[PDB]
């Protein structure tokens, strides 16, 4: 699993510092210029992520390619990897195997309206009240599936002879005989052996249902790429509780029993503390893109070397001799 | 400071990289030099590091031809030949009947097929085997004196 | 230009709610307003539903794990489900070259959404100007959209996205209101497989040099 | 300086062509800037 994005993320300072009170607009207005800060940081990282995810689709599109029809493969049986008419049945079991909160991006405020019980700390409920937001992916779940499908019906033709700028559409056992000719086994032992081989290639494939579980290292890294993104809305979700040595932690609480000499510092106190939640979440957000746009490209990288050809060198695309790539989307990757 | 200074060096590790695979040699892995399939690349100096200038070669008007896995002489089902660097394509210049000819990998041009184009191989199920027309490298010489 | 997010706006409390140890003034007949209340010393603003009961009834104060009120039981001899206020999220999206903007509600349903939002309150006086055309809502996937035409067109590349697939489109060449249009998928040129000993090869006649900058 | 990275730059682009067809580490061919784009289109497909 390589992950190539973050989850996008934007806060609305004004009302995460004060949520509504108008006294508390009035003594973070003498404040100046650092909700905007966060607001400008927030915006770029945002910016900077969908040109990563341009940049990695715009490389990963083949400019040439073969039609997906049921079948394709042969003896192979690959058909975990076909779509069912968009994802993928792989990609699908993928993404439901991983325990991901649904975001709404489309009537998902409703959704919190009758809410039922809270669901152990709804973050996806948490951004209408906290003062956050979760902005949707800048491709949908169908155009990521057309590039990967696109993708996979170009593998067979990547070419054998200075295949960049030309595309034989030959049949996947083609492909994978040659393939196995240039690792050091003769013709004559690929011919003996042709269906005995496509079973074994059908055992490997075919084992991958079963795997998905807690000893798959690719797996478990999903699932923590998707805890990252929770711990990093959890933790805005939860310095609102906080008390930061003031009587009490609700801005209408303390507005309703002081008055205004104390009122001003103990709403000074809160402000304070989360304007720095605030600057620490943004510059937690910062390092986690730079890493995910040179993860984004090391999955460049892979896809033009592993998926695009068959590599020479080993351990870069996996143990043993290398033959051949599938790829598929993640969660964020 | 000391963060964007890391981050640099890395960079600069990148550059290097670059510098010794796109400008001191032609690259053969796509993507990595430029887009399409890379030829020569220059470098020149900018404010705070390298500009690099990829030059590559960008196919256009695409056709489809039919094309074969490689030829065998049916007379001598044991004699066949394979393309290098290139296809066996069929084709139509007003010539005799499943001539068969060659072209680059890149550019379609047909041509005769001969030795400097060609290699030899074992037969395989998927060959062609052609009984007249016979190009140059599958003529079996049988002119004794 | 860009998609900008703003501030949001909030709900209004509508009533109150107080309790203790007239008649309009009760949990019940209140059910899915936000409201204030006071029960039993304990204030803030929120939302009362029927949920089934839960917790023990003596300590009638149902908390969670952060500290936050969740559930009551009230002297009516009913549970009630508690909530907070929820905001409506806002954003602009704005073209700088034609000086044109449409507004995106969050992930709302636009039945929630008018065009004076007269039952929300947010600090910003007022709403973008929304001129003639000023038609209903439009509902896109990524929410309720208000300045945007349906247009059913294709792009290739946008300058703001929207999200999933779509984009604004600015009536460039007085500009007209914005579009909504979808980005589609640019198809590789497609090569059939052969049944045969044969293979299809498509090979370039033409071709051209390039230079990418980096 | 400007002039030494000038300098730098300059070798470098000087040494193109005659990068070596033969396991061009250790020896440099002086050939003309034509015949070192010929070799390389040569090479990805493009016949004489």
């Amino acid at each position: 699993y390589i992950q190539t994005t973050i989850q996008k993320v934007t806060v609305d300072c004004k009302q995460y510092v004060c949520n509504g009170f108008q006294k508390c607009e009035q003594l973070l207005r003498e404040y100046g210029q650092f909700c905007s800060k966060i607001n400008q940081a927030l915006h770029g990282a945002n910016l900077r992520q969908d040109d990563s995810v341009r940049n990695l689709f715009a490389s990963v599109k083949s400019s040439q390619s073969s039609p997906i029809i049921p079948g394709f493969g042969g003896d192979f049986n690959l058909t975990l990897l076909e779509p069912v008419s968009a994802r993928s049945a792989i990609e699908d079991l993928l993404f439901d195997k991983v325990t991901i909160a649904d975001p709404g991006y489309m009537q998902g405020y409703d959704d919190c309206m009758q809410q039922g019980p809270a669901s152990a700390r709804d973050l996806i409920c948490a951004q209408y009240v906290a003062g956050y937001k979760v902005l949707p992916p800048l491709m949908d779940v169908n155009m990521e599936a057309a590039y990967t499908s696109s993708l996979l019906g170009s593998i067979a033709g990547v070419g054998w002879t200075a295949g960049l700028s030309s595309f034989a559409a030959i049949p996947f056992a083609q492909s994978i005989f040659y393939r196995l000719n240039g690792v050091g086994i003769t013709q004559q032992v690929l011919s003996e052996n042709q269906k005995l081989i496509a079973n074994k290639f059908n055992q490997a494939l075919g084992a991958m249902q079963t795997g998905f579980t807690t000893t798959n290292e690719a797996f478990q890294k999903v699932q923590d790429a998707v805890n990252n993104n929770a711990q990093a809305l959890s933790k805005l979700a939860s310095e609102l509780s906080n008390t930061f040595g003031a009587i009490s932690a609700s801005i209408g609480d303390i507005i309703q029993r002081l008055d205004p000499p104390e009122q001003d510092a103990q709403i000074d106190r809160l402000i304070n503390g989360r304007l720095t939640t605030l600057n620490a979440f943004v510059a937690q957000q910062l390092v986690r893109s730079e890493s995910a746009a040179l993860s984004a490209q090391l999955a460049k990288d892979k896809v033009n070397e592993c998926v695009k050809a068959q590599s020479k060198r080993s351990g870069f695309c996996g143990q043993g001799t290398h033959i051949v790539s599938f790829v598929v989307n993640a969660p964020n990757g | 400071q000391l963060v964007r200074s890391e981050s640099a060096a890395l960079s600069a590790q990148l550059a290097k990289d670059k510098v010794n695979e796109c400008v001191k040699a032609q690259s053969k892995r796509s993507g990595f030099c430029g887009q399409g399939t890379h030829i020569v690349s220059f470098v020149v100096n900018a404010p705070n590091g390298l500009y690099f200038m990829h030059v590559g070669y960008y196919p256009s008007n695409h056709i489809e031809v039919v094309s074969a896995y490689g030829l065998c002489d049916a007379a001598n089902p044991t004699n066949c030949i394979a393309p290098v660097n290139g296809y066996f394509i069929k084709t139509n210049n007003t010539r005799i009947v499943d001539e068969w000819s060659y072209t680059g990998s890149s550019f379609y041009a047909p041509e005769p097929i001969t030795s400097l184009n060609t290699k030899y191989v074992a037969p395989q199920v998927t060959y062609q085997n052609i009984s007249t027309n016979l190009p140059p490298p599958l003529l079996g010489n049988s002119t004794g004196i | 230009s860009g998609v900008y997010s703003v501030s949001s706006f909030e709900a209004k409390p509508s009533g109150s709610v107080v309790e203790q140890a007239a008649n309009d003034t009760k949990i019940a007949s209140q059910l899915g307003n936000c409201v204030e209340y006071s029960l039993y010393g304990v204030s803030g603003r929120g939302v009362f539903q029927n949920c089934t009961a839960v917790g023990v009834r003596q300590q009638r104060f149902v908390y969670d794990a952060y500290q936050n009120l969740v559930g009551y039981y009230s002297d009516d001899g009913n549970y009630y489900c508690l909530r907070a206020c929820v905001s409506v999220p806002v954003s602009v999206i704005y073209d700088k070259e034609t000086k044109t903007h449409a507004t995106l509600f969050g992930s709302v349903a636009c039945e929630h959404i008018s065009s004076t939002m007269s039952q929300y309150s947010r600090s910003t006086r007022s709403m973008l100007k929304r001129r003639d055309s000023t038609y209903g809502p439009l509902q896109t996937p990524v929410g309720c959209v208000l300045g945007l035409v349906n247009s059913s067109l294709f792009v290739e590349d946008c300058k703001l996205p929207l999200g999933q697939s779509l984009c604004a489109l600015p009536d460039t060449p007085v500009p007209g209101e914005m579009r909504l249009a979808s980005i589609a998928f640019n198809h590789p040129i497609q090569v059939d497989q052969l049944n045969s000993s044969y293979f299809k090869l498509s090979i370039p006649t033409n071709f051209s040099f390039g230079v990418t900058q980096e």
